[PDB]
């Protein structure tokens, strides 16, 4: 239970910061 | 608040604390309400200061912004 | 509750706050 | 211990479910305006 | 409105907290 | 200006976003750190310090002195080596029960704390990884409670009787198990008995203050060190307690004295 939720957590953190850095080029944009 | 008290005195200590106390003070918390605590806590404190910081932001920017095969048809006309 | 000081140390302490 | 790991888990996956909605609206907004921008100048004439 | 109340109102004391660190925070800029 | 202000917290908005983020996935993983377990602090990373046994006021004693060519061994000239360090100074626990109470001052291995850190434990293996401390176990319970030791003391004390020792030793036994002792268990276990009884009859003995007790008292401190040396009953210097008290006899003499001519000036 305990790999399965670590690996949940890196996909998630992943997934969040590279979101979150093509949201600020985004509406850097604009 | 006592500080590391080690290993093994207890059952000395309490040689003489059972002769001097006259009231014991236990305290029951869990750990698992604890940790959903800290979890839904941070959670809601970091999007309250999200918040504030957006608002700011948003605020002082609408004050501020406004301040500042070819050759057919060309060879008989 | 567990607080972490540096160098990987786990304190635990009273009830909450 | 499954109770005491399910709320990060799960607000972590709202972060992550907002920050996609977010990002992809952008996506296709900007896509929609720049495309309109590129069409009052390139393509049948405008209004 | 209302889940957010019921949310604030769930947590208050750590509420409580970080609003007197956001006001001895501002005191101590000003 | 305004533009480098509005990127700026357009930026921080989303650098507090970030931290924020890291901050719940730092958390995430903070509850299922542990602190490493060991077998001599079962990770409590502190023991009692047995040199000084807690109590810290450990006594200190000059062992040898380097004395100058031409001077007499006094008390002054010691001091002044040990201004010098040229004397060796030396650590006596308080465990040792002297005839001259040395001075007693903090033990250097605990700094008056009372307690050794568990130098075994180090800084690389402090944490461990399992999720253990969420889901109290019973081993942890059972652990921390396999050393409180059950005292027995309230029994060892109270058992000093022919007839209280036959119910404890032999009756409750043969009635809860429902069983029957052979005679050779019988006879060993009361010839174990009459010989740790031995120290107790000689402790007795030797409480009756009577003439030549001094006799029963090396026999006590020669039967078995370690408790005679702990016994409050045996007298580390005998001459002191001894003209001590002559010296007591003497005052309650002069005491009587002074209670009865205090009574002859009133009348
Ligand atoms: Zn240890
Ligand atoms: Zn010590």
């Amino acid at each position: 239970l305990l790999l399965v939720a670590g690996y949940i957590v890196r996909t998630h953190l992943l997934f969040v910061s590279r979101a979150y850095s093509e949201l600020q080029t985004e509406f850097e944009k604009i | 608040i006592v500080d590391r008290m080690p290993i093994d005195g207890w059952n000395d200590v309490w040689k003489k604390l059972h002769q001097q106390i006259v009231n014991v003070e236990v305290f029951n918390v869990d750990v698992v309400p604890a940790e959903v605590y800290t979890t839904v806590a941070t959670f809601v404190v970091w999007s309250m200061r999200l918040a504030l910081f957006v608002s700011l932001y948003v605020w002082i920017d609408s004050i501020t912004r406004p301040i500042y095969l070819g050759s057919l048809g060309k060879s008989r006309a | 509750l567990t607080v972490l000081i540096k160098r990987g140390i786990l304190i635990l302490i009273h009830k909450k706050a | 211990v499954f109770i005491a790991l399910l709320p990060g888990i799960l607000i972590l996956w709202f972060i992550r479910e907002s920050a996609m909605l977010l990002l992809i609206t952008s996506k296709r907004f900007l896509y929609k305006k720049y495309n309109q921008l590129f069409d009052m100048a390139y393509a049948e004439n405008f209004i | 409105w209302f889940v957010a109340l019921g949310f604030l109102v769930y947590a208050w004391r750590a509420v409580l907290f970080e609003l007197s660190n956001w006001r001895k925070a501002a005191f101590a800029i000003l | 200006i305004p533009e480098f202000i509005s990127k700026i917290s357009y930026l921080s908005v989303f650098a507090v976003a970030t931290l924020g983020t890291y901050d719940i996935a730092l958390d995430l993983g903070k509850k299922v750190i542990c602190q490493r377990d060991c077998k001599t602090c079962n990770g409590w990373q502190a023991l009692r310090c047995t040199m000084c046994k807690g109590t810290g006021s450990v006594h200190y004693q000059i062992k040898d002195y380097n004395l100058r060519s031409g001077e007499k061994p006094t008390a002054d000239c010691v001091a002044d080596a040990i201004v010098e360090n040229r004397a060796e100074l030396v650590h006596l626990p308080s465990s040792f029960n002297h005839s001259a109470p040395l001075p007693s001052k903090d033990c250097p291995t605990c700094d008056g704390t009372g307690a050794m850190s568990c130098t075994e434990c180090k800084n690389k293996l402090q944490v461990r990884i399992s999720a253990d401390d969420i889901m109290e176990p019973p081993w942890k319970a059972y652990n921390v409670l396999k050393k409180m030791d059950y005292p027995y003391e309230h029994i060892v004390h109270s058992m000093k009787d022919p007839s209280i020792a036959n119910f404890w030793l032999i009756t409750l036994p043969q009635i809860v198990g429902g069983f029957d002792y052979d005679e050779d268990v019988k006879k060993k276990i009361w010839w174990q008995y009459e010989e740790s009884m031995r120290y107790d009859q000689l402790r007795d003995l030797v409480a009756k203050r009577n003439p030549g007790w001094e006799y029963l008292q090396d026999a006590l401190v020669s039967i078995d060190p370690v408790r005679a040396r702990e016994d409050p009953v045996i007298v580390k210097n005998v001459p002191y307690y001894k003209a001590k008290k002559s010296l007591e006899a003497e005052s309650q003499k002069k005491a009587q004295k002074g209670s009865r001519q205090r009574k002859w000036w009133f009348f």
